[PDB]
């Protein structure tokens, strides 16, 4: 190993010792991917192990088999677990795959060469070579380039990917057709992220996944070869920081932004997270839960569409700030939610009375109830319901699990791009360990600021 | 957009533009109102778009003169789905009749000088009669708020305190009006349609209306104020 | 669950995913092992 | 006024429970000689139980400036039973001095209080100026250790 | 309808740019601030 | 009037930031 | 005192030693730590 | 995601909750649930 | 409400324009060390 | 060929368990991984026979 | 310091005058009505469920 | 006792959730979780428990003289249904609106009949069984589900009615409700 002697750095900052130790900094880098399969793998058994295909997925508090049925792999129409042996398959997958980059780790980490740019040059960095730092950016680039086409393949040509919104409760199905249209995928990014418009978080249909995934997989590959093959232009040079630690941050920043990204891709969209598995969003049970009242109110007489409130404005129906009929109370304020299970119900104006009155099936009814009483409310201890429960039941919804972890995550890796960005910064200009003590700049600077 | 361009949109097509509030409008009809066949019909489609909205007040000459206002309420203030029956005669009159749908909207209009007011745009049972060319009549106007709305301190008719508990010494007649006087009692309002063109051949009708209701009364708290209302009216017969 | 080849190897799977937060318990008793050097 | 005495067509007396120093506002009830609700103005007038309507409960004021009235329509008996939760119920002249209707604390009150915060101030200044006294030498400065 | 409104809210409008003027404009200023910056420092890429 | 009091003391508060900030007493080094 | 349980703490025990037990022998043989 | 909910969380030996300063602590949020947005609501659960 | 929406867009563009372009012209350079 | 699955993956978990806590020892003991090559060799050789002996078996029965 | 009479007084007076303040006081009329039955049992409110002070449909 | 022991290393007593009641001449199974309840609205309540959690969760058994010899006598179940029409509480309301929905004119509280039946028991005994769910205008719950279970023996009619919240039935209190109606068994 290393002391703080020799190299400045205390033991609670050790890793920093490794900036410039390129092999051992690899072997650290491939410990970790390995220590990532490994929890893959490990707690894919654990669920596969744990899991009763009777209940709902979101009831048994699953969050890694509901994004291996997301691609299909035994499930039949409506969300149905048919087998349990491909969730099997990729937890010892990943879990054996898990070793072996354990073992490599190991090695680079301990006999494996401490620096690589004497003896192995091709994978010798030196932190500000930026051709050589493009380079490596250019390979892993490519590597994710490719695993978008992975992806996009796996919805062409291999069974298809489970679509929600397909006729009925939703199924696998072979997309083909996608949307492959310039003005539709890039629409989405400059798109709002507030209400009604949701930024990228509200791709609906997976045409548009499949061909923004083409998007990304060709650009990424393309990217790949232009960043291996150029130098940063000279405007490129002046505007970062060259060395590891401000592209730590960097990458910091980017993933904190990611993490938000799905965060909300979690809470809101259903699409890409179906509520078959993921069980229904805090919009989709508040949609619900109105829909179940009015169904219950209709079928016992009365007149939902004439029905006036306490505050006189709708007690089952009103119209949106746009002029659009939609549930009344307070999921009002998810107006915009759309769901496989309520699309069939809304004519060119929204909701309609004439299909609300007697077009609505009886599976609808059922998934509604379903919804409704899995709302996405729950304690830390796993007691479903509101603060003010009895605490009999035991559920939390996977999305609210991971909305809170992922958002947690999101923040504190905005705070390293702070953190790793300020002192790459104070580092490149040579303020990292302090004053000067001799010539401090406010002493050359005019008083009264 | 007549009916069938309003429904060929999509709701993605229509979501966010403000063409939901809008009634249809009848286009390749007949401004000969005469032209359409007697009898009886179950209208249904029965929709309502005011253009305008103006407040009666009452100046110090006693000139009551109708003030226009500006909406509060947005894109909420527009009748649609509604259906009932409609008579007509062979020297054109006509027996008309609201049921269903929806009927009332809730809104708010605000008056020069910065008044609120609020008011149920209804024409809940409207039992008109008139010519073929124009008929009135008179509709229900329920209570603004339902008798289980609290008000800001807790009262109300049903659900309610009947009292002004934040004075535990103050519950006396001159809070008669305020304290248990939630007088939810419905009222009345007049309005008056005329039809501007029919469809024989899709069978539907659009024209001109204009109406006149009582504003929110706030449980009983202050009088009621005039409300105005003019607009075009879309409807389809049998 | 399992298929019923592995159903008594159940345990070990149950065991299994608490390994990773103990790496990092087992780096800083290795640190300690070095008197924190 | 006299006191009131509610009592229901049965003719069970109902004594209005009385409301506790801690509540700025109490809820209403009248209650069995055995410890059990029998009337009360209820919050939701929809679907009551104990109403003054339902149950029909009528006030006698016995002594007073009321005495021997019995009142049995439930607006005044709701008004009396309100008034008797918080104790003898007593006519005031409010148009005097324009009384707001909320009660004020009484002399004992405002001494208890302000010497409390006195006494509190003066415990302060016992530790702050005794502190002063014990550490003299070096409340001028300290010569380091 | 009883008046005049944007009618934009709840749109997938880029950037929110209903008419063009709006994106000439944003692009008219963006520009001018590079032309300012291009001919004082140095862009070349 | 209420109001105008509670506007006035705002007022007050903000200009005795701002001459607090703008017309501080130079900090005198040693 | 169920099979399980009796597993699944032996397993616990085994992988919980594990670290101590590689980071022991690495001292007491005086490999480089 | 919301706090430890400890409510009822004791029972003796036949199943009789035996209150604690957790079920205090859930009157308490009952009475300010229920009074919150008087006439916002229309159904039973907020959920919102 | 179209002239206001148009004149906060040049505002806005304006600024985030300055930013961008200043914190581009070569920035890292600014600091005394 | 369940008994044999079954005893092949506990084979195959004490051979896990062996190179676990032996493969750090080879390594960072002095001199011990150059004496030691070909003892880890056959450790890992012995370990993906028996992951794939353990795969072809599941795939049979 | 509980109240502000001013207010009180105009809301009284004007059933459609609301501020936080007021929200304020019928939470803590909430709080009061369903914590007094439990939190204080040498009382012995036995409050029928029909005079505690509660919302619309909750 | 003092000396008894503590439970480590031991079993429990019961899990069931229901306990055992001997009434006068009736037996039922009452929720665990149930508290016993003081209060009577109907002066002839012979017992009424309560949840501690929600109080809307309640049931009570009321045992009153009837001159009817046995519950046929009342004649059909929805004519004795409709007789106590007052258990379901009283509008104290009496003020004109038409604004509520779903309700009828100056109506703020409704009842709609879920069905109505006769139960058998061990010695042959009839027992008349309703389900009712009560809305009212405010919506308080989501309306409230009554179960009534009457009979007449020995010249007394025995009728037991348990009330529970829509919100809470939606969520598990409709065990609870049926077990304490299936329990209800008099002699
Ligand atoms: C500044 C304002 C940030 C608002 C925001 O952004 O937060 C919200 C957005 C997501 O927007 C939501 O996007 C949703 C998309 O769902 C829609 O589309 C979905 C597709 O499956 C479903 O159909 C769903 O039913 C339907 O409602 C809806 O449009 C919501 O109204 C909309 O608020 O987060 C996002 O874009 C991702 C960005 C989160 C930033 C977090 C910053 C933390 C510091
Ligand atoms: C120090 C941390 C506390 C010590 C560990 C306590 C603990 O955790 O022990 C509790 C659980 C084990 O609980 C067991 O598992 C269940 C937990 O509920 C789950 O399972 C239930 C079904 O059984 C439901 O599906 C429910 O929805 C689902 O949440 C039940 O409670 C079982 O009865 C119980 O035996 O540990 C676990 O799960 C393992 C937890 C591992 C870490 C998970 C992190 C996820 C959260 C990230 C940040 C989120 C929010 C920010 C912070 C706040
Ligand atoms: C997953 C997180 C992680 C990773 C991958 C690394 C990786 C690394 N650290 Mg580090 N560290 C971490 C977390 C991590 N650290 C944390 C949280 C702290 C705070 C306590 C530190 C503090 C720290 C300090 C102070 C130092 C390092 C150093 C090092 C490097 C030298 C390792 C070495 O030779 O030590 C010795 C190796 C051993 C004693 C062998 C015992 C451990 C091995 C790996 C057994 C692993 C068990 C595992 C089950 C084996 C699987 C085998 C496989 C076949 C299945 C190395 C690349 C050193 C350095 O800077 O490099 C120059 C250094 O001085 N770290
Ligand atoms: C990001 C992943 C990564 C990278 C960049 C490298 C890079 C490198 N490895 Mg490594 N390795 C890895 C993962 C990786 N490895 C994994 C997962 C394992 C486990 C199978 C190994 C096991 C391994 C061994 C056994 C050896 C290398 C060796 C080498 C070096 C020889 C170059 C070559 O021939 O190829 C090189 C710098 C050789 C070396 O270190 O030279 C002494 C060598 O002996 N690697
Ligand atoms: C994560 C992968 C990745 C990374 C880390 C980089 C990194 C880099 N690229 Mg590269 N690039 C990539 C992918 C990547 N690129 C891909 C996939 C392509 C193919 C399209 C390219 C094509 C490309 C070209 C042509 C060039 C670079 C250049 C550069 C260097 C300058 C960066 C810069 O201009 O500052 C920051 C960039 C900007 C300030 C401009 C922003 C432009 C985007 C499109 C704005 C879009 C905004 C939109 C509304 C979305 C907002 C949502 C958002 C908040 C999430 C830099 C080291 C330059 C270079 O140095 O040449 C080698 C250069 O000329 N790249
Ligand atoms: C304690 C650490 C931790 C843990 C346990 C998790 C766990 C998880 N994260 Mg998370 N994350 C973390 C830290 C963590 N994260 C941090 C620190 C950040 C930065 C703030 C993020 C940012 C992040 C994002 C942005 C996302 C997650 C997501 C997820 C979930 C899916 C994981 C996944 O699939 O990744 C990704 C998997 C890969 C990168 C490998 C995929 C390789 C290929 C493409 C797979 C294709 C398979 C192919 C189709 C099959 C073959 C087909 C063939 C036959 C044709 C998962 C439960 C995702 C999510 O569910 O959102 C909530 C999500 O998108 N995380
Ligand atoms: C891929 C992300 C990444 C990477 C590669 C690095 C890498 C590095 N960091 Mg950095 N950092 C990051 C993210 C990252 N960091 C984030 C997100 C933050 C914000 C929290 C920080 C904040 C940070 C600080 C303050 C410092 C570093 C430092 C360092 C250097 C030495 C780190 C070390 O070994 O300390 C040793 C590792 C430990 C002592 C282990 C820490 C124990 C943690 C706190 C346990 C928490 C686990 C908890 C259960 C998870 C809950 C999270 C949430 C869900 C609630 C090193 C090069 C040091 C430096 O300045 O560089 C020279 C330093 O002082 N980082
Ligand atoms: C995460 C953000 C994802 C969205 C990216 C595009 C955002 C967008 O297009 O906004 C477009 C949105 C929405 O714009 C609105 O959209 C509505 C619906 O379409 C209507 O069309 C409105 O008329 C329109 O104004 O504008 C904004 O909300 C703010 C944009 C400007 C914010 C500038 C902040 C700059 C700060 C730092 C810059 C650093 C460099
Ligand atoms: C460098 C270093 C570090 C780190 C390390 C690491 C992290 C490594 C990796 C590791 C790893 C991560 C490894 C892996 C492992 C795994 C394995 C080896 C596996 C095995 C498997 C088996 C044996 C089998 C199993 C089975 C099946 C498959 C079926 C089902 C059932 C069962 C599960 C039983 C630390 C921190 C210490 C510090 C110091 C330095
Ligand atoms: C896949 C998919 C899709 C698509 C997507 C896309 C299309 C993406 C792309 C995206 C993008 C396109 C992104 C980009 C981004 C960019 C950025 C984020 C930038 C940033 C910038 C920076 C960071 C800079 C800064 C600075 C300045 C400004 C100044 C000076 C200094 C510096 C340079 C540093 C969709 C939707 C269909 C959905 C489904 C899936
Ligand atoms: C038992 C069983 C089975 C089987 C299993 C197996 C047999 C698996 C395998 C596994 C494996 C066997 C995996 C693999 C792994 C490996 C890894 C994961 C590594 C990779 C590599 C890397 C990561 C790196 C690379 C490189 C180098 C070295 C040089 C330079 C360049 C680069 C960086 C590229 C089945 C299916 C029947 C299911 C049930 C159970
Ligand atoms: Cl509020
Ligand atoms: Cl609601
Ligand atoms: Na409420």
């Amino acid at each position: 190993g290393r002391d703080q002697e020799t190299t400045g750095f205390a033991w609670w900052a050790g890793n920093a010792r490794l900036i410039n130790l390129s092999g051992k900094l690899l072997g650290a880098h491939v410990a970790h991917a390995g220590l990532i399969v490994f929890w893959a793998g490990a707690m894919n058994l654990f669920e596969v192990s744990h899991f009763v295909p009777e209940k709902p997925m979101y009831e048994q508090g699953l969050i890694l088999l509901p994004h291996i049925a997301t691609l299909g792999y035994g499930v039949g129409p409506g969300g149905e677990v048919l087998d349990t042996f491909p969730y099997f398959v990729s937890g010892v997958l990943h879990l054996i795959s898990s070793a072996v980059l354990g073992f490599g780790g190991v090695y680079h980490s301990l006999i494996g060469p401490e620096t690589l740019e004497e003896s192995y040059p091709f994978f010798g960095y030196v932190w500000k070579d930026k051709n050589k730092m493009t380079n490596i950016l250019g390979y892993h680039l490519i590597i994710l380039g490719c695993g978008a086409w992975l992806l996009v393949l796996k919805a062409l040509y291999f069974g298809g990917v489970y679509d929600t919104w397909a006729p009925g409760g939703g199924d696998v199905r072979i997309i083909s057709n996608p949307t492959t249209n310039a003005a539709i995928i890039f629409g989405y990014i400059v798109k709002s992220p507030f209400g009604g418009d949701g930024w990228i978080v509200s791709v609906d249909n997976l045409e548009d996944i499949i061909g923004g995934h083409i998007w990304i997989g060709t650009l990424c590959i393309l990217g790949g070869i232009w960043h291996i093959y150029t130098t940063p232009w000279p405007w490129a040079r002046r505007a970062f920081v060259w060395s590891g630690e401000a592209y730590l941050s960097y990458s910091l920043a980017a993933v904190s932004l990611m993490g938000f990204t799905a965060c909300c891709f979690a809470w809101f969209n259903n699409t890409a997270y179906p509520s078959e598995f993921y069980g229904p969003t805090g919009p989709e049970a508040s949609q619900a839960q109105a829909f179940t009242f009015l169904v219950r109110d209709q079928r016992l007489g009365a007149n939902v569409a004439s029905a006036q409130g306490p505050t006189g404005l709708g007690k089952y129906l009103m119209r949106s700030p746009t002029g659009e009929i939609i549930f009344g109370g307070e999921t009002m304020r998810f107006w915009d939610f759309r769901g496989p299970w309520v699309e069939p119900l809304r004519g060119p104006s929204g909701l309609d009375l004439v299909k609300l009155k007697n077009d609505i099936q009886p599976w609808q009814e059922r998934r509604a109830a379903e919804y409704m009483t899995h709302a996405p409310l729950g304690s830390l201890n796993s007691v479903g319901g509101v603060a003010t429960e009895i605490n009999a039941v035991n559920f939390v919804s996977p999305r609210s699990w991971l909305a809170t972890s992922h958002f947690c995550l999101g923040f504190f890796f905005f705070v390293g791009h702070l953190w790793h960005a300020g002192r790459a910064r104070a580092a490149a200009a040579g303020f990292e360990k302090g004053i000067d003590r001799v010539d401090e700049p406010v002493l050359s600077m005019r008083p009264l600021d | 957009l007549t009916y069938d361009e309003l429904q060929g949109l999509t709701y993605l097509q229509v979501k966010g533009t403000g063409i939901a509030n809008t009634c249809p409008v009848v286009e390749q009809g007949t401004s000969n109102v005469r032209e359409l066949k007697p009898g009886d019909y179950k209208l249904e489609k029965f929709c309502m778009e005011p253009t305008s909205f103006t407040v009666k007040e009452e100046d110090a000459k006693g000139r009551e003169e109708f003030v226009k206002t500006k909406l509060l309420t947005r894109l909420t203030y527009g009748l649609d789905g509604m259906n009932g029956s409609m008579k007509i005669n062979n020297d054109g009159s006509v027996e008309f009749r609201e049921d269903e749908g929806l009927d009332y909207a809730a809104t708010t209009v605000k008056l020069p000088g910065g008044e609120y007011v609020p008011f149920l745009f209804t024409i809940k049972e409207f039992d008109g009669k008139g010519t073929l060319d124009s008929f009135s009549g008179d509709f229900l106007v329920p209570s603004y708020r339902g008798s289980t709305f609290l008000d800001p301190k807790g009262r109300g008719g049903a659900t309610g305190y009947d009292n002004a508990i934040a004075l535990p010494a103050k519950a006396d007649a001159d809070e008669i009006q305020r304290l248990n006087n939630k007088s939810y009692t419905p009222g009345k309002g007049s309005a008056v349609f005329s039809v501007a063109k029919v469809d024989t051949e899709t069978g539907e009708i659009a024209g001109v209306f204009e109406s006149i209701q009582p504003s929110d009364t706030e449980m009983g708290a202050h009088p009621a104020k005039d409300i105005k209302i003019t607009g075009l009216w879309y409807g389809q017969l049998t | 669950k399992l298929p019923e080849a592995y159903a008594p190897f159940s345990p070990i799977v149950d065991v299994l995913p608490i390994i990773p937060v103990l790496f990092i318990l087992l780096a800083f008793v290795w640190q300690a092992s070095v008197s924190f050097r | 006024l006299g006191h009131a005495s509610f009592k229901d067509q049965e003719g069970r007396e109902l004594f209005v429970r009385r409301m506790p120093t801690f509540f700025e506002t109490f809820p209403v009830v009248l209650i069995d000689k055995d410890g059990v609700v029998r009337a009360d103005v209820p919050f939701r007038k929809a679907e009551s139980k104990y109403s003054i309507e339902q149950v029909g409960v009528s006030v006698t004021f016995y002594g007073g400036e009321l005495n021997g009235l019995t009142f049995t329509d439930p607006s005044t008996v709701k008004k009396y039973a309100r008034k008797a939760q918080l104790g003898e119920i007593f006519e005031f002249d409010r148009s005097t001095l324009q009384s707001d209707g909320v009660f004020r604390s009484s002399p004992r009150g405002w001494f208890t209080f302000g010497h409390l915060s006195f006494a509190l101030l003066f415990f302060f200044g016992h530790i702050w100026h005794g502190s002063r006294t014990i550490f003299r030498d070096v409340f001028a400065g300290i010569d380091e250790d | 309808l009883v008046d005049d409104r944007m009618n934009g809210d709840g749109t997938g409008l880029p950037f929110g740019v209903n008419d063009g003027i709006l994106g000439w404009v944003i692009a008219g200023t963006l520009g001018t601030i590079w032309a300012i910056y291009f001919v004082s420092q140095k862009d070349l890429g | 009037m209420e109001a105008l009091v509670y506007t006035f003391l705002l007022i007050g508060t903000l200009g005795i930031i701002f001459f607090s900030i703008f017309f501080r007493e130079p900090p005198r080094i040693a | 005192m169920s099979l399980t349980l009796i597993l699944q703490l032996v397993a616990l025990f085994a992988v919980v030693a594990a670290g101590p037990l590689v980071v022991v022998l690495l001292s007491v043989r005086g490999g480089n730590l | 995601l919301n706090g430890f909910n400890f409510n009822q969380s004791v029972v003796d030996s036949n199943g009789r909750v035996l209150n604690t300063w957790a079920d205090i602590i859930n009157r308490a949020n009952l009475g300010m649930e229920v009074m919150h947005e008087r006439n916002a609501h229309n159904f039973p659960l907020d959920l919102a | 409400m179209l002239t206001l929406k148009i004149f906060v867009y040049t505002v806005v563009t304006f600024f985030v324009g300055l930013f961008i372009f200043g914190f581009l012209s070569n920035d890292p350079s600014r600091n005394p060390g | 060929m369940t008994s044999i699955l079954q005893i092949a993956l506990l084979g195959l978990v004490l051979v896990s368990f062996a190179l676990v806590v032996g493969v750090p020892v080879v390594f960072a003991s002095p001199n011990g991984w150059t004496e030691n090559k070909g003892v880890v060799f056959s450790g890992l050789s012995v370990w993906f026979l028996l992951v794939f002996a353990v795969g072809v078996f599941n795939s049979f029965a | 310091a509980y109240d502000f009479v001013s207010q009180e007084i105009r809301a009284a007076e004007d059933p459609e005058f609301e501020t936080f303040y007021t929200k304020n006081i019928l939470l803590n009329e909430g709080i009061r009505a369903w914590m007094a039955a439990q939190d204080q049992p040498h009382e012995k409110l036995t409050l029928p469920e029909e005079v505690l002070p509660r919302g619309n449909a909750l | 006792a003092y000396g008894e022991g503590a439970n480590v290393f031991g079993r429990v007593t019961n899990k069931s959730g229901f306990v055992p009641y001997a009434g006068d001449s009736f037996a039922l199974l009452l929720p665990s979780k149930w508290n016993p309840s003081d209060q009577k609205e109907v002066e002839s309540i012979v017992l009424r428990y309560e949840d501690n959690f929600d109080a809307v969760n309640n049931l009570y058994v009321v045992e009153d003289k009837s001159d009817k010899s046995s519950i046929e006598a009342y004649g059909t179940p929805e004519e004795f249904i409709s007789q106590f029409g007052y258990l379901l509480g009283k509008q104290a309301w009496a003020g004109q609106t038409v604004s509520e929905g779903g309700f009828d004119a100056n109506r703020v509280s409704n009842a709609a009949l879920l069905g109505v039946a006769t139960e058998k028991d061990k010695k042959g005994k009839t027992y008349y069984k309703f389900e009712i769910l009560t809305r009212t205008a405010d919506g308080n719950e989501g309306g409230r589900h009554q179960l009534v279970k009457a009979t007449v023996s020995n010249g007394k009619l025995y009728l037991l009615k348990v009330q529970a919240g829509d919100k809470r039935w939606f969520k598990g209190t409709d065990k609870e409700c049926l077990g304490v109606l299936d329990s209800f068994t008099v002699v």
